[PDB]
């Protein structure tokens, strides 16, 4: 049991399924725009499954710590991309864009 | 067109040397792959052709 610190490598599993929520190594939408999916992954390891809240307002700074509903940035830490909400021609879909 | 080659040459320096950190370290190919996306193959041969 211990607090979290901005600037942390994060795990996130999904409750239901006992998934590791993690990247993929696959593309959609026809474009190059390289973008890995989203999706669960079956164990832990990988180097592909953890996450890491970056700075991304300037009112918290790194090595700060983190408050109810505080918005952050999520970067993946092998897929350099970010993770965004890729409002692309599709129903807003989740992307590693 | 002069532009994209300068371009093109500025990703190959920055392209990690060979195997010596390739195969042992993992850093050095998931730069690769990243750059590789970037320019496929296939209109590599196309533009050299």
């Amino acid at each position: 049991h211990r607090t979290l610190l901005y600037g942390h490598a994060i795990l996130l599993r999904h409750a239901h399924s006992r998934m590791y929520l993690s990247c993929l190594t696959t593309s959609r939408s026809m474009t190059d725009k390289l973008a890995f999916d989203v999706g669960l992954q079956e164990d832990a390891t990988g180097e592909a499954c953890w996450w890491t809240m970056h700075p991304a307002s300037k009112q918290r700074s790194e090595g700060e710590k983190v408050r109810v509903g505080d918005d952050l940035i999520l970067v993946s830490v092998s897929s350099e991309r970010y993770l965004h909400l890729s409002t692309a021609s599709g129903e807003l879909q989740v992307d590693a864009s | 067109m002069s532009f994209y080659a300068a371009l093109i040459d500025l990703l190959g320096r920055c392209a990690p040397e060979m195997h010596l950190i390739q195969a042992g370290k993992g850093e050095a190919l998931r730069i690769r792959a990243i750059l590789r996306s970037l320019v496929p193959l296939d209109d590599l041969v196309g533009i050299i052709s």
